[PDB]
RNA sequence: AUAAUUUGACUCAA
RNA sequence: GGGUCCGCCUUGAGUGCCCGGGUGAAGCAUGAUCCCGGGUAAUUAUGGCGGACCCACA
């Protein structure tokens, strides 16, 4: 994919620095998701730990 | 660094981890991209991942760290996905790589597992 | 660079004293967790593979929602903004479904042209388009005209031009992107597309991965925390923002809910530029939707008359039972 | 059931 | 009689695509290729049929 958004501003470019505020963005489309989803309780178990749960 | 990145690796220790993949490439066997390197530490294959600190996004290893801590398995961690695609001896970027046998690597993949441990705690 | 979505409406006071009882009725606020969920619509970011519509049935799947549809298809291959309506919540995608819609889209070009060119030409496609839907499509193949509000070329490099588009609903980006080409003489293609707007859902702190919306209804299910997954769901209130609101006293709420058109005695405030024929949504003075109806008065005309049907009740979300029956014979 | 709508669907048999 | 609310007015088989498992190689390990399996949404209007409420100028 070559469509990117910044993190910050919520610009869309293809640049790896975003041309407005210089944040490093990142790849605008949603990662592949699964209904068997067979490594969700690893992700759940990194995503408590960032959360704080 | 991504949350995903559980402990800083210095410098030294990441080239070594590149140094091992390159080894194990040509000497012995090794998994490339997340799949692979996946279905690697859950049959109880991998000696050692490498994981990528630039992966975007974090989802596609985020379960990598929690899953190899589970099977016992050493992780580590290196800056660039396109340089550990390199290594892995692939045109493209690789996310993360499991060793699986060392080969000539052996010697080193423990001395990577010991740093690795006490980075840990 | 604004959508009729961005368009804003004075509010015009027909009765001032017109207060609402706390005790009746359940503002999104109050609403339990299992009621949110009835009620509720997800602003969903869609990801590249499968279509809207298995995406739809994932969601009813992982939930367990017997009911749920979305506003507007997206392409397998297309990613973002897609409103899904849950259960009870489910018919208000009629609001959603004819909404204006944004897009960022990446054309390739099949030559090279210079960069004031491209501005210059793709400027000249805002207005109307004629099109006739692909081979591909869900709709019938006939002629149709189709307004496209604004195009900015956010940036080019050689041959790829990455750009945002506004359009009517049921615009097909990818033949719209074929014209540009024609237009151009060199030719192009559709390389990727994402929507970043649909009706009045957008980009925000509420827009959720199906990985977000799966994990934090496990943080509620098996954790027992309902924060996550509480905002992860938006009161169906939210996909009716984009429309011409009339406000109606509690007495006549219950009468709404069961069967009655609203007449004007009914009415505490409504929004300004009402037409006749126009969609309108009807909402108690707690913010809560009532109902969609179409307008049989004016907005002049329900503000200065005392008699007569203001609005053609046609769909009724609100429950019998959330305000008393206060009507006399 | 019939006719439509939504950026993604099509063919065949009772 | 009218209005609102719910349900129904086919089911298979296949193509496409996707997802999981297995395999793991311009573009491409954020997954080439092939094998196996599975999945694939609603809304509106009109009419018909079964049911639930109400007939309300607030
Ligand atoms: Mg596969
Ligand atoms: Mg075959
Ligand atoms: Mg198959
Ligand atoms: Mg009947
Ligand atoms: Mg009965
Ligand atoms: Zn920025």
């Amino acid at each position: 994919f070559r469509i990117r958004k910044c993190p910050k501003c919520g610009r869309y470019t293809l640049k790896e620095v975003c041309p407005v505020c210089g944040e490093k963005t990142k790849v605008a489309h949603p990662p592949r998701f699964s209904p068997e989803d067979p490594y969700g309780e690893y992700r759940r178990r990194w995503k408590r730990e960032v959360l704080g749960i | 660094k991504p949350s995903y990145v559980k402990f800083e690796v210095p410098k030294e220790l990441a080239e070594k981890a590149l140094q091992a993949v390159e080894i194990a490439r040509d000497t012995g066997k090794i998994r490339k991209g997340t799949n692979e390197t996946t279905k690697a530490v859950e049959r109880g294959q991998a000696k050692l991942v490498i994981i990528a600190e630039d992966v975007d996004p974090e989802e596609i290893v985020a379960h990598l760290p929690p899953l190899c801590e589970e099977k016992e398995i050493p992780y580590i961690y290196v800056p660039s996905k396109k340089e550990l695609g390199a290594a892995a001896g692939i045109e493209v970027a690789a996310a993360s790589v499991a060793i699986i046998e060392p080969g000539k690597a052996r010697d080193l993949v423990e001395e990577i597992a010991m740093k690795v441990k006490e980075l840990m705690k | 660079r604004i959508l009729p979505a961005d368009i804003k409406r004075e509010v015009l006071i027909k009765d001032e004293n017109a207060e609402t009882n706390p005790d009746w009725g359940f503002p999104p606020e109050k609403r339990p967790i299992e009621m949110h969920i009835q009620f509720g619509v997800i602003n969903l970011d869609k990801p590249p593979g499968p279509t809207s519509h298995e995406v739809v049935a994932w969601i009813k799947k992982i939930l367990n929602l017997e009911k749920a549809g979305h506003g507007g298809t997206l392409d397998p291959k297309v990613s973002g903004v897609l409103p899904v309506a849950l259960e009870k919540a489910t018919r208000v995608v009629q609001a959603l479904l004819p909404a204006g819609k944004e897009y960022v889209a990446l054309m390739h070009l099949h030559g090279d042209v210079p960069e004031d060119k491209i501005i210059q030409v793709m400027k000249e496609f805002e207005g109307e388009i004629i099109q006739r839907p692909p081979l591909r499509s869900a709709v019938k193949r006939r002629l149709r005209t189709r307004k496209v509000y604004y195009i900015e070329v956010l940036e080019i490099e050689g041959r790829d031009v990455l750009f945002r588009v506004g359009v009517e609903a049921g615009t097909y980006i990818r033949s719209l992107i074929h014209h540009i080409g024609l237009a151009l003489g060199v030719g192009a293609h559709m390389s990727e597309l994402r929507r970043t707007r649909s009706g009045p859902f957008k980009e925000d702190e509420t827009l959720i991965t199906l990985h977000d919306l799966v994990d934090y209804y496990y943080f509620w299910k098996e954790d027992g925390i309902e924060e996550y997954f509480r905002k992860a769901i938006q009161p169906m209130e939210k996909a009716v923002e984009h429309l011409p609101k009339v406000w109606i006293k509690d007495s006549a709420v219950a009468a709404v809910t069961h069967g009655a058109d609203l007449a004007v005695p009914g009415i505490a405030k409504l929004h300004a530029g009402i037409k006749r024929g126009d969609l309108v949504a009807i909402m108690t003075l707690k913010d809560e939707l009532v109902a969609l109806g179409k307008a049989m008065m004016t907005s002049q005309e329900m503000l200065e008359k005392t008699k007569g049907i203001a609005v053609d009740v046609e769909k009724v979300f609100m429950p019998r039972d959330w305000y008393p029956k206060l009507w006399e014979k």
